């Protein structure tokens, strides 16, 4: 059995291209960005970048532009995905219903043809007549824009030039005219063609071919005032227009090559060009008029503006601001100031959209030190690599829950706090000051206060009853101090106010139209807030007077007037929680009392009965229920808050354990002010991100709990100059470290570079778990690339060791030949080496097997034993592989990967000592990631954005038949998966109580998606696949694209449909449709629970199932 | 460069290098080895070695490792190349033709094959049952090559030494147990001006209605459209696409063998002027973009093959060894695969394994070579247990 | 009395091989017709212009009854190439090189067992 | 005074002149 469920915890956030136009309406600009498949449209406004819609398409969006045909007000959008599917989208809005309609959908994949090396290029005629696609090598797809072509019937034109490096459109031509730069054995040339749809061929072209430089990157289309084409490449900027060949070689563009570009001035008087290193160059077009009417170009200029993120998208929105889109870094909203500043650069950032980027590795750690797991990844690359931390959630002690002012709020009453007193100051905004005034008593300090009825408020003061207000204006019912008893385990509500003044007391509910004598019987149980909490604001009758008491916790429900006598069950519970929480959706009220003494009662309150509940026995301390309320929406519930950390989700009668974003909650609740959405009230978007910038690209990360440290491999790129050996480029975290160390391997001593060469130096950084500051940065040797890291316990040695494998790399050789396996110990402050163990090869990935160690030398799986004399000794070898890249272990099973071969599961032989080959997969896969799910299922992630799971079938005969593993399940994730890990964001225990999560596995991809993979049962999988197929039949796709077509396995040669893999966004879209759509689906479903009983297909019964499925999300 | 690509893959993420794969494995060509255990010897029924001609892999699911070696005595054999059992390597062997076979083809994704020879017929066998399913009588002279469509499994092509080319459809019903030619073209490659010259050498299937053919002395490549029917067509057939010979010698040059990539846009033709030309089919460029030289194609019996990822070309030679060229860089010297005493006549790279490559030569021995890295092997023989080695031309 | 004798194995295994591995035997291993060669005299002079592809079909079909009947249809092949194929010509010359080789192996063909 | 950054095209002034 291997039936897997895959879901997406966090959406991808790596920008793949940007457009700007009047998409939503003809009066506002837009910013449309499609990260990997998720397409978000932002409407440009004064408040910032307000999102208006995000959609999920079944395909990796690759070609994106906006075109405005004649006869249409708002311009349509053309989308081409990585599965060769073309869609034309239009923004349709009717008052509030926002939807995107597909005016023309089609499939443009050709059975024959080689895919292009650059990728996929889409071009639009400036007058919006036809669509040009550079899909396959040697072909040029052309789609007419005639409205009868709803099915997108295109035609392919054959051109003589095969290796076309770029193709774009021209300007000012009556007929559709394109220009392309191409590579031939004679060099790189630029040629123009006049494409005509009437003859369906290519004409001669406006101007002849011109020999451009050997490194022409891409072409820029200059608008009508100047026309022609712009060719930018490494060390060259040229302008070609008929008889004009104005070319310059600026000395500033020499460092790197331009990647992205955009046009700012509508007439074409200014351009922005990106760079590989993040520099944002600007291109100036100097114009001049000759005689009358004719305008030509004077000269070209380039200028450096500043440094930005790693530029893959550049767009100019409005008012001198630029959207800097990034693939390996966070996106930026930079501002182009007219005047410069210090360290002169006209680029100043305004907003930073977080991007997970190329997640290389990840690991699960426990900062809380309880036993649960939080993710930490080595995000980013090049100069902007960081250490972003992903977690689950949603000395400032004490809050202001008094939302007295309906709109002004801020701070009007300084309600300051100590033991059994009252500090209430009149404030003007958040101005708080330690200027004690004698007008109001200030030696007192408040816990709580309340209102009674008809705003006959009470000025609680020991001196005199001086009501500073206009409504009551009387000395009636001041909160007296019979024994100097201020709020000391005391409280009051608002609908009714029951106090305990001394011991004999006339019920203080004597207010205008609020008269009652119920708490007149002598109460022997003085409660903090002895009262009832109504079901809304009902008063004057007795709809539900049954509340109960928690002093003895009896089945009898004690109403307030009774106060009877029962068995003396005064338990040890006296510790106070924070609150019990008003939290439900529309109409369901429950009573999850905080009975943390034992048998935590998460009552699913049946109002009438309230008998029992699903009890989760969490044996914690002495914590009874404490009544407290803060209100945010139409909510009526409470919350069990026992001693050992318990943070819950809102459910019917069950519970989960999670984290609140605040790291300390004694008397805490955040604000409701909606002023700053970027800087939220998150003290320290369901998953929260904490960013620690290292200013250098990390490679591998591991955690040690004995010293509570993070060991991270990192690579720093420095320009190598002969004057001084090597000079740094930017100050990274390695240079700005508290300590430093340089490796010294005397036995392993074994070229020269130029002044313009660059050197990648690999370092190991030790980072504290609390402050996340670098402590020690051990620097490796020259031409030393480090490719592994593991903190492990070896043999009988009580110490834990950081083991790093590394290899020499020289520009001459293609494969490393010599390497080493270095062992470090972190005693205090300094990393001390122990052993070197020089190995002729290249270490790739190392995992602690069973107290010994296993290596991943090229074409070699070796076992090393940590002897008593502190050195590694070889134990056994296995050479039946090309070279083992990624390796995972579980028990006695060693899942060995290969870059072009397949799963190579090996079994250790304790009696023999050498490895054996139980089975091996015999298919070509081009593997990229390996994981072992269970004792039988082995899962892998590919280089062509694919997922698969194979099994070691035990039904085969006692022969070579069992030596084969068949691909049980296949899936097309559509993303380049990079790392697999074990854990979950939910509290990681007690998940076997019929919950459909049999083993949770995280995966992190290159584009920055966190994903969950779990296992189900056979009946669960069959029901779930059937319901998914029914929903796919019922629901309408965003771009008229089939879900099964998109999820089907698709390599370069095989296109078998996806089997044995339940999808994640389609399953969770069931909760995002209207009730008639719930009735359209599940109309004749079975909903098999046992074998054949209870076949009714209740919509709520499937809603509960989907909720249980999305609990692990 | 391979290690650099591997290291840079996680940070950047999927970069296209021209061909249908990444990781430019150029540095592991000099690691192909064939031990004396994996080598296979073809022994005749009378005891005399028989030189195999025609040995290709398969495409059926879960049985892609079987080989299709056929010797000159008609004893067609089906082997197994993956498992290391060393006992009874010849899984199947039977008599299909009473004459000397010439070429073998398999229907994609099925356990059936087609055998061709000078019997003037083509036999359609079902190897899962071992029965003579079909007979394809209708050739006036001997047969030379048979090919199956990658996309279509029911129709296929057959070319004869008479200078005739007909497509046989298995969906058609035989009238007396003999198949009938659905469409026939006569004199497909006749000299520009019934003999040794009027004979098509290789006929390959491009897509569901296109055929690429090359003959003996015309020296040109003719691509026909099978949608345009040739029922009567009482004239010399015209070619939808024509590819002339870009040579210098004025002799009766020809194309010994032809192969296509995994897509169908690049065509590699091994001419008999010690050259291999590569042509583009998607474009309209009739001139060859790239050529390869170094192997001697003196005999019309030499074939060639492509790697599964379409990166490297392997071919026979008169140097008693196989030659391997890199597609992207033809200027570099090739890699020679020494070990064979006599002429190599056919080489086949596995369509679903970069490692196993089967070379069947005129030395009456078929050798299945596999990648051999990790020079620090366990002891027990250095040169004794080795009958072939890879070397760079220098 | 029909029976199996080592001489029919001779003409059925390796003498039939020499018939099949016979040089200049090219147009006869295909059963002869008239429309394909546009020679109508072949079927009008002789009622049954049989070739030895047909005798191959019939010996693998085991239709032949007597060894005398088998050698009689073989010398009927002889007689057909003598009566239709004109003597004193190139065609009867290559058919007679064929005839020389068959005379040699009918010398090689022994008696029964 | 510099022409490379001067007179950028603008919509209504209350577009990016707040927050
Ligand atoms: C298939 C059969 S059936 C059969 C014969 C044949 C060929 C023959 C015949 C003629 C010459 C030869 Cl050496 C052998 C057979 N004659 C007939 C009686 C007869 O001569 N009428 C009179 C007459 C008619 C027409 C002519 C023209 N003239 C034919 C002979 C050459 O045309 C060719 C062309 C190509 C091929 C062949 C003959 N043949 C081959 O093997 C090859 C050459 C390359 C390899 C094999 N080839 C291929 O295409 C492949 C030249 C031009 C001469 C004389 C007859 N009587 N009984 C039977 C039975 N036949």
């Amino acid at each position: 059995m291997s039936y897997n469920y895959v879901v997406t915890a966090q959406k991808p956030t790596a920008v793949n291209g940007c457009v700007t136009g009047h998409f939503t309406s003809a009066e506002d600009l837009n910013l449309l960005i499609a990260k990997n498949t998720r397409l978000e449209i932002y409407v440009v406004t004064a408040e910032g970048l307000r999102p208006v819609k995000e959609v999920g398409m079944y395909g990796k969006i690759a070609v994106m532009e906006l075109f405005r045909p004649k006869g249409e007000s708002k311009d349509l959008l053309f989308i081409l995905t990585a599965k060769y599917n073309a869609c034309i989208l239009e923004y349709k809005q009717s008052g509030e219903s926002i939807d995107i309609i597909t005016r023309a959908h089609g499939n443009v994949q050709d059975r024959i043809g080689r895919p292009s090396e650059t990728g996929i290029i889409g071009i639009i005629d400036p007058e919006c007549r036809m669509i040009g696609l550079r899909l396959y090598d040697g072909l040029f797809k052309v789609i007419p824009l005639d409205r009868d072509n709803k099915e997108l019937k295109a035609f392919n034109i054959r051109l003589e030039e095969l290796h076309v490096i770029d193709v774009k459109f021209l300007y000012g031509c009556q007929a559709p005219t394109i220009c392309f730069v191409y590579q031939d054995p004679q060099g790189r040339h630029v040629k123009t063609y006049e494409v005509s749809l009437r003859e369906k061929e290519f004409n001669k072209g406006p101007w002849k071919q011109e020999n451009v430089e050997a490194e022409a990157s891409m072409v820029i289309a200059v608008p009508e005032p100047f026309g022609g084409a712009i060719i930018i490449g490494q060390e060259s900027i040229t302008y070609h227009n008929g008889d004009k060949y104005l070319a310059i070689a600026p000395p500033i563009i020499k460092q790197s090559t331009i990647v992205c570009h955009n046009r700012v001035d509508p007439n074409g008087s200014r351009y922005l060009l990106g760079d590989m290193e993040g520099r944002l160059f600007m291109l100036l077009l100097e114009k001049e008029e000759q005689m009358d009417g004719t305008v030509t170009l004077k000269d070209l200029r380039v200028e450096l503006l500043g440094e930005t993120s790693i530029a893959e998208c550049l767009t100019y929105l409005d008012n001198g601001v630029v959207f800097v889109g990034s693939r390996l870094g966070d996106s930026q909203l930079v501002k182009l100031n007219v005047d410069s500043n210090e360290q002169g650069s006209y680029v100043v950032a305004m907003e930073t959209f977080t991007n997970l980027g190329p997640i290389v590795d990840m690991c699960v750690v426990d900062l809380e030190r309880q036993g649960q797991g939080q993710l930490v990844t080595c995000s980013g690359a090049f100069k902007e690599g960081s250490l972003r931390i992903i977690r689950n959630g949603i000395g400032i002690k004490g809050l202001w829950p008094l939302r007295s002012d309906p709109n002004r709020e801020t701070d009007d009453t300084l309600v300051l706090s100590f033991v059994g007193q009252t500090r209430v100051l009149m404030l003007n905004g958040e101005e708080v000051e330690e200027t004690e005034l004698m007008g109001f008593v200030d030696d007192q300090q408040t816990f709580f206060c309340g209102n009674v009825a008809h705003q006959q408020l009470i000025q609680i003061t020991s001196a005199s009853v001086r009501l500073v207000s206009q409504e009551p204006k009387a000395l009636v019912s001041e909160w007296k101090e019979p024994q100097a008893k201020n709020i000391s385990v005391a409280s009051c509500n608002s609908s009714q106010v029951v106090v305990a003044v001394g011991r004999a007391l006339y019920y203080l509910q004597i207010h205008p139209q609020e008269l009652r004598q119920i708490s007149h019987t002598e109460m022997e149980h003085e409660v903090a807030c002895l009262d009832i909490t109504p079901l809304g604001d009902s008063n004057g009758l007795s709809p539900l007077c049954a509340i109960g008491l928690w002093t003895d916790i009896s089945a009898r429900i004690l109403k307030l007037p009774s106060f009877e006598l029962l068995h003396k069950e005064m338990l040890g519970g006296e510790i106070i929680p924070r609150s019990i929480l008003m939290t439900t959706f529309e109409s369901s009220h429950y009573l999850l009392c905080a009975l943390g003494d034992g048998a935590l009662f998460y009552f699913g309150l049946n109002i009438e009965t309230g008998l029992l509940s699903d009890r989760k026995k969490v044996t914690l301390g002495t914590q009874p229920t404490v009544l407290r309320t803060f209100r945010s929406l139409s909510t009526t519930n409470v919350f069990a808050c026992s001693d050992r950390p318990t943070v819950i989700y809102s459910s019917n009668h069950k519970l989960v354990f999670s984290n609140v974003n605040l790291k300390e909650v004694n008397y805490m609740c955040p604000l409701n002010s909606d002023g700053y959405p970027d800087s939220l009230a998150l003290a320290n978007q369901k998953l929260h991100i904490r960013t620690v910038p290292l200013y250098e690209s990390p490679r591998k990360i591991c955690y040690q709990e004995v010293s509570q440290c993070f060991g991270v491999l990192s690579s720093r790129i420095e320009v190598q100059d002969t004057s001084g050996g090597t000079t740094a480029l930017r100050p990274s975290a390695s240079t700005q470290a508290l300590s430093s160390s340089v490796s010294s391997s005397k036995l392993f001593s074994s070229h020269e570079t130029s002044f313009g060469e660059e050197v990648e130096v690999h370092n190991l950084l030790i980072i504290d778990q609390h402050t996340f500051e670098v402590l020690h940065a051990h620097q490796f040797l020259q031409n030393e690339y480090a490719l592994s890291l593991v903190s492990c316990k070896l043999g009988k040695d009580p110490n834990t060791y950081f083991i790093v494998g590394t290899a020499m790399v020289y520009p001459e050789e293609a494969e490393p030949k010599q390497g080493r396996i270095v062992v470090f110990q972190y005693s205090d402050g300094k990393l001390q080496t122990v052993a070197e163990k020089e190995v002729k090869g290249a270490v790739y990935s190392m995992v602690e097997f069973n107290g010994k160690l296993l290596a991943s030398i090229n074409s070699t799986v070796r076992l090393y034993e940590w002897t008593t004399e502190k050195e590694l000794r070889t134990e056994c070898n296995h050479y039946n592989n090309i070279m083992a890249l990624y390796l995972k272990t579980k028990g006695d099973f060693i899942l060995v990967g290969d870059l072009m071969r397949s799963v190579l599961l090996l079994a250790y032989k304790p009696m023999e000592g050498n490895f054996e080959e139980i089975a091996r997969d015999f298919n070509p896969n081009w593997m990229s990631a390996v994981e072992i799910l269970d004792d039988d299922n082995f899962l892998g992630a590919e280089n062509a954005f694919n997922l698969f799971v194979c099994q070691k079938d035990s039904a085969a005969t006692t022969d070579e038949e069992r030596q084969h593993l068949q691909e049980v399940g296949l899936f097309h994730l559509g993303e380049f998966v990079n790392v697999f890990c074990h854990g979950s964001l939910v509290m990681q225990n007690l998940g076997e109580t019929s919950t459909p999560t049999q083993g949770s596995v995280l995966f992190g991809t290159v584009n920055g998606m966190i994903g969950l993979v779990t296992s189900l049962s056979e009946s669960w999988y069959n029901l779930l696949l059937d319901m998914q197929n029914r929903l796919n039949k019922v629901i309408k796709s965003v771009g008229k694209i089939e879900h099964s077509f998109w999820r089907s396995f698709h390599t370069e040669r095989k296109t078998e449909p996806a089997t044995g893999f339940i999808d994640g966004d389609l399953i969770e879209s069931f909760l995002d449709i209207s009730r008639p759509k719930m009735q359209e689906v599940v109309a004749n479903l079975q909903y098999d629970d046992g074998s054949g009983m209870k076949r009714e297909a209740t919509a709520d019964d499937l809603i509960k199932v989907v909720e249980e499925l999305t609990r692990i999300h | 460069m391979l290690f650099n690509s591997v290291l840079r893959q996680p940070q950047l993420g999927v970069l296209r290098n021209g061909w249908s794969s990444q990781y430019p494995l150029q540095s592991l060509l000099t690691g192909y080895q064939c031990s004396g255990n994996d080598e296979h010897t073809s022994y005749g029924e009378t005891g005399v070695p028989v030189p195999p001609f025609g040995c290709t892999f398969s495409s059926a699911p879960n049985m892609e490792h079987v080989l299709a070696v056929a010797n000159e005595e008609g004893f067609v054999r089906l082997y197994n190349t993956e498992s290391q059992s060393f006992r009874k390597k010849c899984f199947k062997e039977w008599m299909a033709h009473w004459n000397a076979v010439f070429d073998l083809a398999w229907v994609p994704g099925e356990l059936k094959l087609v055998t061709a020879a000078g019997d003037q017929t083509a036999k359609f066998w079902d190897v899962k049952a071992g029965e003579l399913i079909g007979t394809c009588k209708g050739h006036q002279c001997s047969l030379k090559s048979v090919a199956f469509s990658k996309f279509e499994k029911a129709v296929f092509c057959t070319g004869g030494r008479d200078g005739n080319i007909m497509v046989w459809d298995t969906r058609c019903n035989k009238k007396d147990g003999f198949y009938r030619q659905v469409n026939q073209i006569s004199g497909a490659h006749n000299t520009s001006d019934v003999d040794f010259q009027q004979s098509v050498t290789v006929v390959l299937f491009q897509d569901e209605n296109t055929l690429v053919s090359a003959g003996a002395v015309d020296g040109i490549i003719k691509v026909w459209d099978l949608r345009k029917n040739y029922t009567a067509y009482r004239q010399e057939p015209i070619a939808s696409k024509s590819f002339l010979y870009p040579g210098s010698s004025t002799r009766k040059l020809g194309y010994s063998s032809l192969i296509l990539d995994s897509t169908g846009s690049t065509l590699f033709a091994n001419c008999t002027d010690d050259n291999i030309y590569m042509f583009n089919m998607t474009g309209l460029k009739t001139s060859p973009v790239a050529i390869f030289n170094g192997h001697q194609n003196s005999t019309f019996y030499v074939k060639s093959s492509l790697s599964p990822d379409d990166q490297f070309l392997v071919s026979g030679s008169s140097d008693e060894a196989a030659y391997i060229w890199k597609v992207s860089t033809p200027w570099q010297p090739p890699t020679v695969l020494l070990g064979h005493s006599q002429e190599v006549t056919s080489v086949c790279w596995c369509p679903s394994d970069f490692t196993k490559i089967a070379t069947c030569s005129d030395d009456n021995t078929l050798k299945i070579w596999r990648l051999n890295r990790g020079l620090e092997e366990k002891p027990g023989g250095d040169k004794l247990s080795t009958v072939g080695w890879a070397s760079q031309k220098k | 009395p029909k029976r199996q004798t080592n001489q029919l194995q001779y003409l059925l295994r390796v003498v039939l091989k020499t018939l099949w591995k016979h040089q200049f035997a090219w147009p006869f291993q295909q059963p002869v017709d008239a429309v394909k060669l546009n020679l109508p005299d072949y079927y009008k002079i002789i009622k049954t212009p049989m070739d030895m592809g047909t005798i191959k079909k019939r010996l693998e079909n085991n239709y032949y009854w007597n060894a005398q009947e088998c050698i009689q249809d073989f010398n009927t092949m002889f007689t057909n190439c003598y009566i239709y194929n004109k003597p004193g010509d190139d065609i009867v010359l290559m058919a007679e090189a064929l005839e020389k080789l068959f005379l040699q192996k009918i010398n090689e063909l022994p008696t029964e067992e | 005074m510099a022409d490379f950054l001067k007179g950028l095209p603008v919509y209504n002034k209350s577009n990016f002149s707040r927050f």
